[PDB]
């Protein structure tokens, strides 16, 4: 389990094959080819829904290519299609931009549990639901 | 008979051209001063050369050794205007670059060393300044292997100390890997057993023709140890001269300089045959052009000769001589060339001093075209501002120093034309009126310019219906609108035009097609006043290559540069990135890669994208316009 | 002298040494000469056809 | 993946072995020839069996012997 070397968690939507206006040089900052982030980046994207920004480990090695393990998309972009509104924070406590409820957000929580580190599902419920409070959203308990 | 010309690739101010002056003493005398420290003769030639510490252009001197001719010239490696040294590669297939003793061969010489591969002619490294402290007697020589990027090995090596052994080597046991590549030498390696090194010199002689590896060399010329015996190898290692005399004679020009005592002399090597003195010959102009005089360029002094040998190179006077002109025709040789990869290395103004004496300086600018061929200039600007194609910092000093001696004029300029392309900010109603409120001509039309996306250029359409649009007179309206696109109210050139003309009442008995052309220009200066002005500047992209270790230092230059970041990809140890910065500040970008790059910097770009726009104040360059009919009436429109 | 520039346009600017022929223009005051188009750096008028011996234009290649 | 790549002999095509060994470590042709006189000797150690199988199979085209380890 080697520590830090060159890996980063930054790329936009998974449906955007071979990004450049977003990431651009940042992924090409190492010796890895720009072609590596579309021909292989989509090899796992095809398994699930396209267009969802999913972070992935990029542990570059001297031997041309690199190992990688896909993770879980952030809950911020998850609060769009499942929340209706594409907006978020900006005006948190000053006004209610939207609201969902605990019956639904807790139902999505265990799908992300494969990446989350929690002793119990209830402990991982409010840590995700508490991120929507930063958005000004008011969960319906 | 003859002999190939020796090289002189003293890259990064290696002073290997100053080692050539020591070779003239070894070929001496029987009567010569023997050279001296500093300047110093050594075929210095033009004035203000050795006083500058380095020659303004590559020279030449006569010499011989081993019962063979051994012409050579140096250095051309200073700066800065190194493309001129590329023209000397045609003077001789030989090479003899002097790698520096400080950290291996200088990186600027690696560009001239990689250019030697494109020549297709052999070259050899030499241990210049071997008698000095910090020299890489066993460490820096390994750096020439990493920089050579091949398998060249020295034929001898020593470490000192007062000793300067050279023949004691070399490359025992392991040496001879180049023979392994030979189809014949690789078969002798299969037989095994020891063999004489002269036997491997035949297979190395085949590989020397392909220039597969630089011949070995060592010993600084200042120590006077190995600077003469190593010169004997140039006689045997150099390729034999292509003697013939069978005819018909052929050749091509190589270089020329406007000597004050000349006044002209376009020297050129004889590719084949020989030219009798005072006899006509063929040329590229397709006319007769006898050589009335010609002489060999002796290192100690010029010397006439009744006829050049075959394969020789010597100056000769003529009434005219285009650069690279066939002495046949025609020469049949092919090679790659470039002016250091730069169509324009930061143009700078050089307006001459004095209201009249500056004009005679313009004719001296034609004399710069008689010198180095990598030079160009044109008065494209309406002010006739100078725009020389020469680039580099120290290289400009020779062009400025030349003005203080060869002529009597000088100038200082650098900003250049701003290249503004102002566009209207928004579309607005306008009209030239009707009848005679009013001023000439009585014909009028209501121009209605509108905004357009950047880079779309000028546009117009004939909205008026016939016959009032005029099948013939309506075209003057467009030709007259174009007169108003030569400059806006701030004098900036018209951009993003979209003048869709509409109303155009006119009286027939007094109307003329010039009358509509005249009122049309006023519709463009009135409708441009409603635009409120919109200054914009070009922002062409400028890709550049920098070493990855210094690549992090190139991001600091980004905040100072007006350009925004762009995509780039690494390429092994080399690195590059796609920039895009405005041309007003792009000329200063070259200074940034010469410093932060440490000499490894390299870049290239070209103008593109009319869109830009930047602050502040929206300054404009006067003035537009004058020397045109009815121009004083546009002043009445202001009030 | 202030010789008139004949033909349609010219590449001349500021200096540009040119040959000068005689003959008054019978129109511009102060002018009694004509510029020799097609001589020296004074290039001839583009795409001339009839009367091309004047202005120095050459016989077309096509 | 650390099989030996010992070379028992250069074989009847010992000249061809000098190229397969020279490209096996970037060693010089002079040392690559004295190593032929140093036979038997390992050409490499710790290398993956996928790599040494290519350098060994190339020795089969030269008629030379090899000894995997």
């Amino acid at each position: 389990a080697k520590k830090v070397q060159a890996y980063v968690k930054l790329q936009v939507a998974a449906g955007m094959a071979n990004p450049s206006p977003p990431v651009g040089p940042a992924l090409g900052q190492q010796g890895v080819n720009i072609m590596e982030f579309c021909k292989a980046f989509n090899a796992k994207t095809d398994s699930i829904e396209k267009g969802l920004p999913i972070p992935v480990v990029i542990t570059v090695y001297a031997d041309r290519s690199f190992t990688f393990v896909t993770k879980t998309p952030p809950a911020a972009v998850l609060l769009k299609k499942a929340a209706g509104i594409k907006s978020g924070s900006g005006k948190p406590n000053k006004d209610k931009v939207g609201k969902i409820s605990r019956a639904q957000l807790q139902e999505i929580a265990q799908t992300k549990a494969a990446d989350m580190t929690g002793a119990d599902i209830e402990a991982m419920t409010r840590s995700i639901e508490g991120t929507a409070r930063s958005m000004g959203l008011v969960v319906e308990d | 008979m003859k002999i190939i010309n020796i090289g002189v690739l003293a890259h990064v101010d290696a002073g290997k051209t100053t080692l050539t002056e020591s070779l003239l003493y070894n070929s001496g005398a029987i009567t010569e001063l023997g050279s001296v420290d500093k300047g110093t003769t050594r075929t210095d030639n033009t004035l203000l050369e050795r006083q500058r510490g380095i020659t303004i252009q590559t020279g030449i001197t006569s010499f011989q050794w081993e019962n063979t001719k051994v012409n050579i010239i140096d250095t051309p490696g200073h700066m800065d205007f190194l493309a001129e040294v590329y023209r000397s590669l045609s003077v001789l297939d030989g090479a003899i670059l002097l790698i520096s003793a400080k950290d291996g061969v200088q990186a600027q010489t690696r560009i001239l060393f990689h250019a030697l591969r494109k020549m297709g002619i052999p070259t050899i490294f030499f241990i210049n300044k071997i008698d000095q402290n910090g020299i890489d007697l066993s460490t820096v020589y390994q750096d020439i292997k990493e920089k050579l990027s091949a398998e060249i090995v020295i034929k001898q090596k020593v470490e000192l100390y007062p000793n300067v052994c050279v023949t004691n080597f070399t490359e025992s046991e392991q040496w001879d890997t180049v023979i392994e590549g030979n189809d014949d030498l690789l078969e002798k390696y299969m037989s095994g057993k020891s063999l004489e090194a002269l036997e491997l010199e035949q297979e190395e002689s085949i590989r020397f023709q392909n220039c597969s590896l630089f011949p070995l060399y060592h010993g600084s010329a200042k120590s006077n140890i190995g600077i003469d015996n190593l010169i004997e190898v140039i006689t045997n290692k150099f390729y034999s001269s292509t003697h013939r005399g069978p005819s018909e004679l052929c050749g091509n020009v190589f270089k020329i300089e406007y000597t004050k005592k000349r006044q002209r002399l376009a020297y050129i090597r004889l590719y084949s045959g020989v030219l009798h003195l005072r006899d006509s010959v063929r040329v590229s102009e397709k006319e007769k052009i006898k050589v009335t005089e010609m002489y060999t360029s002796i290192n100690g002094e010029l010397c006439k000769i009744d006829r050049a040998y075959s394969g020789e190179i010597v100056i000769l006077q003529n009434e005219f001589l285009k650069l690279n002109s066939v002495l046949g025709d025609t020469k049949l040789l092919p090679q790659r060339k470039k002016i250091e990869n730069p169509h324009p290395l930061l143009q700078t103004t050089v307006e001459p001093s004095k209201p009249e004496q500056r004009e005679m300086l313009l004719d001296a600018l034609l004399e710069i075209s008689d010198s180095d061929p990598l030079l160009r200039y044109y008065v494209d600007s309406t002010t006739h501002e100078i725009i020389l194609s020469f680039l580099g910092k120290v290289q400009m000093e020779v062009i400025s120093a030349l003005l203080q001696e060869k002529y009597h004029v000088e100038i200082e300029i650098t900003e250049p034309t701003v290249i503004y392309m102002e566009r209207p900010l928004k579309n607005a109603e306008y009209t030239i009126h009707i009848e005679v409120p009013p001023n000439p001509f009585w014909a009028s039309i209501g121009l209605s310019v509108s905004p357009l996306p950047l880079g779309s250029g000028m546009q117009y359409e004939s909205s008026v219906s016939l016959g009032y649009l005029n099948q013939s007179f309506q075209n003057a309206v467009m030709e007259g609108i174009r007169y108003g696109c030569e400059q806006g109210l701030y004098g900036w050139n018209v951009t993003d035009c979209k003048i869709c003309f509409k109303y155009g009442l006119y009286y027939s008995p007094v109307s003329t097609p010039a009358d509509f052309r005249m009122l049309a220009p006023i519709v463009l200066e009135q409708v441009l006043k409603k635009a409120g002005t919109e200054l914009l500047e070009p922002y062409l992209s400028f890709k550049i290559y920098a070493p990855q270790e210094y690549l992090s230092r190139a991001y600091n230059d980004a905040p100072k540069y007006c350009a925004n970041i762009v995509d780039t990809q690494l390429k092994n140890n080399e690195v590059i990135l796609s920039g895009e910065i405005p041309a007003r500040c792009i000329q200063e970008y070259r200074s940034d890669l010469t410093f932060f790059t440490n000499g490894r910097s390299v870049c290239l770009t070209e103008l593109k994208g009319y869109h830009v726009t930047t602050g502040e104040p929206v300054c404009q360059p006067r003035r537009p316009n004058s020397r045109i009919d009815k121009v004083r009436y546009m002043f009445n429109k202001i009030t | 002298v202030t010789s008139y520039i004949g033909g349609e346009g010219h590449n001349l600017q500021e200096h540009s040494v040119i040959l000068i022929r005689g003959g008054r223009v019978k129109d511009l005051p102060g002018v009694r000469y004509h510029t020799v188009r097609g001589a020296l750096d004074c290039s001839g008028v583009k795409d001339r056809k009839q009367a091309r011996s004047k202005y120095g234009v050459k016989r077309p290649k096509a | 993946t650390e099989f030996d790549v010992i070379l028992k002999a250069a074989g009847a095509n010992k000249v061809a072995v000098i190229k397969a060994v020279r490209g096996a470590t970037g060693l010089g042709l002079k040392e690559a020839k004295d190593l032929v006189e140093s036979a038997p000797a390992a050409l490499k150690e710790g290398v993956s069996k996928d790599d040494a199988e290519a350098l060994k199979k190339a020795l089969e085209e030269a008629g030379a012997e090899v000894e995997v380890k």
